[PDB]
RNA sequence: CGGCCGGGAACUCAAAGGAGACUGCCAGUGAUAAACUGGAGGAAGGUGGGGAUGACGUCAAGUCAUCAUGGCCCUUACGACCAGGGCUACACACGUGCUACAAUGGCGCAUACAAAGAGAAGCGACCUCGCGAGAGCAAGCGGACCUCAUAAAGUGCGUCGUAGUCCGGAUUGGAGUCUGCAACUCGACUCCAUGAAGUCGGAAUCGCUAGUAAUCGUGGAUCAGAAUGCCACGGUGAAUACG
């Protein structure tokens, strides 16, 4: 857990993208590689294609997701089963 | 050792009793090199045993030890291709060591709470010849008599 | 007066003993013998040389010991008292030797060796 | 000796017996007894009912038992619903805190199942 | 006059002994009172490295650097002594540190 | 190692001494107890704009003769093979095999 | 089995160090890098000057190199031209004012490094390896070495299968710590690959120690 | 009433140089020999203890991914860089370890005794705040001086009284701290809550002959952060060897 002094960490490209998207009002998915950025209230109600290392997975962010990080909703490994 | 005939290491006598036998008993009881704890246990057990069963700690300890000492044990020789269980007389120092070892292990097994209490109970029971240690001695003697037929191999 | 001195040594401990012809007082690092050594065996080991060549109530000794543990310090104190007694009398050498107090026990430790988990404890081996 | 709707052993001391409440451990039991004014050594038995009522009122200040179990279940169920990595691990039945799963995950995975 | 303290550090011990001998000879000849050379404890910095190129973990080399110290204290210095000691340059590989005051 | 891995290293040392002061200055305001949301947020957002190889912790010690990324002693700036080879040739002043 | 380095096992006892300077841990690694650079450059330059042992000695603000060589005439050349060139280059490499001294080896047949270098030179020039190694052993023994051993290894005569061949004359006690075993190695980069040459020369035993 | 300060070089200690141990002396066995067994002195006795030191060679043993290097191969790609991911997966099998199954113990209070090391983009005290991990201020110190740094087992008193327990700590939920551009995948640590299996483990199998095994803590390298591994240090300290 990041210290409370420093505050939550989120990436600039995603920030301009989300503020510009908030200002614009468009609903195109936001392609990002910033899995380490925490989710904010202004991001609520947006589709964000987070990179899983292979492809961009669309995550429709909701109010409950605030405080979590984008990577948590973009699983990287793909395991079905051994048998 | 194939080629070595050095004897046994000199052991110092018990501080509070001046008994080499008692010192060996403390060493056998001791675990993890914690001699202080084992020495306190044996001293308390000896005092309790003395008060209960007789006059002095050494007298009670020796009578119990004698009641546990084995005359003859059995080893596994291998001469005729198969293994023969043959009886063999035990040298006196091994008698003392086996007796003390049997007493300690029997005391550990017992279900009483304190270790000193278990040791005192087992020592008194061995003196009275109803203990697990004397049972172990009688068992080894019984098996030796059973396979005494191979006493000349 | 004379302040007969003796240096005792044990695995890592070093004791300095000053014997004086007085009563039977023992002062170890500005403490009584019972205060310093809670171990009854340690107390008796410190006693041992005096009891053998009877001087228990005839000598004051002032002791300072550094390093080691309880048994090591007790052994160093015993060695120092023996050396001080030998220097003081010089007739007790034979009695002290036959008791076994003059000899300095040289067993310190075996160092840990590369490849072994301890000085001699070897890692567990497997055939398959 | 019934606090928060569960029976509490009487022969035990107050500190240890209090821990039998789901949601009260060692430190919390010590704090409850300190606030109440009851000594730790004194056993649950031979306690005046007024002190036991004081203990009940003190315990009421913590979310302990059924309610606490409901809260924990709600948290886990919320993780499941969110569909995050922790929720996925919870529903799969695998170690959540990033422990190795190649070996030594038998607390979550239960006993071994032969192939 | 405040005293001057000199700390000599070397990897070789006989070299440092010869070096401190030269220093004490100079200072004692020129009148000032030498207080030393006190042998301070040596630093044994030990290292352990793998000798096999690929895989042999138990095959290792254990190395060490041993640093010897010598403390030479000069009290009541005279002007002749202080200039002479600066005039004298010692053998290389012997680190000298002159702390004064 | 590869001549490119060694080239990458020399790049994380120059970028790190270039942007040493700003980083420290930015970290000060980012850690300072008497800062502000507008200040700490702005300094924390500026730190994550700097050239990345500017951070020290993105540098890894490697032999100063081979570039070996493993087994590197700091007092020898060397790995585990080269130290031994140099020690045997009597090149590391005061290096002797121990036998305590 | 695997044998220990004869020079490394005898450092301090009978053999001196090549680099002889003190440094704190702050400047130790940088000193090592500079010493490596200096030795590399000096060997590369005076490959054809039969250089035996470069000895680096650092005053607190100076670098003193001592080149032990068989033929001082070629390394110094005309008056001081070549030594000054080497001095200025080593000064820029080190970053410190430099001073170069040259020690003449009167017996290049007893120096293990020189003997090994000559054998590798002959091997590169495509002589017979047995002929070269026998010549070296005979020369050393004639000059009066108490013993000498020479070993060559790897694709001898361009053979597909590698072999090791070694010749010893006199005694060369490796396990005797007080012995004076001069040891060095070299590599001949022949057209069929690398051929390793090792040379031991037992010059005597030093009773006094003398570090 | 602190070696703290006058002082003292007595003692510990710090290194540097020396002395000492050689079956040297005595007796016995013996081939009239080498040697062996005892014992006198001696701190040490029979290689005093430990380490380093690894003969000729064996296994076409291992390493072309340290390196060097013969041949072969790629050259707008087999090379170059960037972001994300992975090397941390998980039906399972094997190996090496750590913690336990408890009373020779757990917990609480009081209290004693080490050695060896590291430290400048570092070790960081005192004091203040925080339940704590830690934070703020900040002396000192390239260090027998200052810091890491309180050794633990032990000792004394109390309690628990043989329970799946005041044993055991896995797992999980919540809240945090610090390092670091950045702790989702995938860090360490702290607090509260939770409290799996486990009651000494079949066949089989491993290590160890003495300050050893067993047990108890401490340090270092690697390292921004990240050891139950590795390498060192000391405390307590056995049993047995007929053959
Ligand atoms: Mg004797
Ligand atoms: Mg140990
Ligand atoms: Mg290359
Ligand atoms: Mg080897
Ligand atoms: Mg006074
Ligand atoms: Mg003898
Ligand atoms: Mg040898
Ligand atoms: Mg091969
Ligand atoms: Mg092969
Ligand atoms: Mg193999
Ligand atoms: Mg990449
Ligand atoms: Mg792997
Ligand atoms: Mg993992
Ligand atoms: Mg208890
Ligand atoms: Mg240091
Ligand atoms: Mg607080
Ligand atoms: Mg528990
Ligand atoms: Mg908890
Ligand atoms: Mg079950
Ligand atoms: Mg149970
Ligand atoms: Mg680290
Ligand atoms: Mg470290
Ligand atoms: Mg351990």
């Amino acid at each position: 857990p990041r210290s409370l002094k420093k505050g939550p960490f989120i990436d600039l490209h995603l920030l301009k993208k989300v503020e510009k998207a908030v200002e614009s009002g468009d609903k195109k998915p936001l392609r990002t590689w910033s899995r380490r950025s925490t989710i904010f209230p202004n991001m609520i109600g947006l589709t964000i294609a987070v990179h899983n290392g292979r492809q961009h997975v669309p995550v429709f962010v909701t109010d409950e997701m605030v405080g979590h990080k984008l990577g948590e909703f973009a699983p990287t490994r793909t395991y079905r089963g051994h048998a | 050792p194939r080629r070595r005939v050095i004897g046994q290491r000199k052991i110092l006598p018990d501080p509070k009793f001046g008994s080499e036998l008692l010192a060996k008993f403390v060493n056998i009881l001791m675990v993890d090199g914690k001699k202080s704890t084992a020495e306190s246990i044996v001293y308390s057990a000896l005092e309790t045993l003395a008060q209960r069963s007789g006059k002095s700690e050494l007298e009670a300890f020796e009578v119990a030890l004698e009641n546990v000492r084995p005359t003859v044990e059995v080893k596994s020789r291998r001469v005729g291709g198969s293994t023969y269980q043959v009886p063999v007389e035990v040298r006196p120092v091994r008698r003392n060591a086996l007796a003390m070892r049997w007493i300690v292990e029997a005391a550990r097994k017992r279900g009483d709470k304190s270790m000193a209490l278990r040791l005192a109970n087992e020592l008194s029971d061995a003196a009275e010849n109803k203990g697990t240690a004397v049972k172990k001695r009688e068992d080894v003697h019984r098996m030796a008599e059973a396979n005494k037929a191979f006493a000349h191999y | 007066e004379n302040q007969y001195y003796g240096t005792g040594r044990r695995k890592s401990s070093a004791a300095r003993v000053f014997i004086k012809p007085g009563n039977g007082k023992i002062v170890i690092n500005q403490r009584s013998l019972e205060q310093y050594f809670g171990r009854e065996t340690a107390r008796m080991v410190v006693r041992q040389p005096l009891e053998l060549v009877d001087m228990v109530e005839k000598l004051d000794l002032y002791i300072t010991v550094k390093g080691g543990g309880i048994s090591g310090q007790a052994g160093a104190i015993r060695h120092g008292i023996t050396r001080a007694l030998m220097e003081y009398d010089e007739s007790l050498r034979s009695e002290l030797r036959k008791a076994g107090f003059v000899t300095r026990d040289a067993r310190q430790v075996e160092r840990k060796k590369v490849g072994l988990r301890k000085a001699r404890r070897r890692p567990q081996f497997s055939k398959r | 000796a019934r606090i928060a709707g569960i029976n509490i052993p009487d022969h035990k001391h107050a500190v240890i017996a209090l821990t039998s409440i789901y949601g009260v451990g060692k430190t919390r039991s010590k704090a409850i007894l300190a606030a109440a004014g009851i000594a730790e050594d004194v056993k649950i038995s031979e306690l005046s009912e007024g002190q036991i009522d004081t203990l009940r009122d003190e315990v009421a200040k913590f979310v302990v038992e059924g309610d606490l179990r409901r809260e924990i279940s709600m948290s886990i169920k919320r993780l499941m619903d969110l569909g995050c990595y922790r929720g996925l691990r919870h529903r799969r039945g695998l170690p959540v805190r990033g422990q190795r799963t190649k070996t030594n995950a038998r607390t979550r995975k239960g006993p071994r199942k032969p192939i | 006059n405040q005293r001057i303290r000199i700390r000599l550090k070397a990897f070789d011990h006989r070299l440092i002994d010869q070096a401190t001998a030269e220093i004490v000879e100079t200072a004692k000849r020129t009148g000032a009172q030498v207080r030393g050379p006190i042998p301070l404890p040596t630093r044994k910095e030990r290292f352990t490295v793998l000798i096999s190129p690929h895989v042999n973990k138990d095959a290792r080399d254990q190395y060490e650097i041993r640093t010897h110290l010598r403390l030479v204290d000069i009290v009541e210095p005279t002007e002749k002594t202080v200039d002479a000691l600066m005039r004298l340059d010692l053998a290389a590989g012997v680190d000298v540190q002159i702390s004064l005051g | 190692a590869k001549q490119s891995m060694k080239a990458r290293e020399v790049k994380r040392v120059a970028l790190a001494d270039k942007y040493f002061a700003k980083r420290a200055e930015l970290k000060a305001i980012i850690s300072d107890v008497n800062a502000s949301d507008e200040d700490r947020w702005n300094a924390v957002l500026k730190l994550q704009t700097l050239p990345r190889d500017s951070s020290p912790s993105r540098q890894r010690n490697r032999c100063r003769q081979t570039g070996r990324p493993h087994g590197f002693l700091r007092k020898f700036g060397l790995s585990r093979i080269k130290v031994r080879e140099a020690a045997m040739r009597g090149e590391i002043p005061g290096l002797k095999k121990a036998s305590w | 089995g695997q044998k220990v380095h004869p020079n490394g096992i005898r450092l301090g006892i009978v053999k001196p160090w090549n680099s002889t300077w003190f440094a704190n841990t702050k400047e130790f690694a940088d000193n090592l890098d500079s010493d490596f650079k200096v030795r590399q450059y000096l060997t590369k330059e005076l490959a054809k000057a039969s250089v035996s042992r470069i000895v680096i000695e650092r005053p607190a603000k100076s670098i003193r190199v001592t080149i032990h060589t068989a033929r001082p005439g070629i390394v110094i050349g005309k008056k001081g031209e070549d030594v000054e060139k080497l001095r200025k280059v080593v000064a820029d490499i080190a970053g410190v004012p430099a001073q170069i001294n040259i020690a003449e080896v009167r017996k290049p047949e007893l120096d293990a490094k020189l003997v090994a270098d000559s054998i590798t030179s002959q091997l590169e020039r495509r002589v017979m390896f047995r002929r070269a190694m026998k010549r070296a052993v005979q020369n050393a023994m004639r000059l009066g070495a108490k013993g000498i051993k020479v070993e060559v290894s790897g694709r001898l005569g361009g053979a597909e299968i590698a072999r090791t061949e070694w010749y010893r004359e006199g005694r060369v006690p490796l396990h005797t710590l007080r012995a004076d075993i001069d040891y060095n190695t070299s590599e001949a980069h022949t057209t069929y690959g690398v051929i390793g040459v090792k040379v031991w020369i037992f010059k005597g035993e030093i009773l006094g120690g003398m570090a």
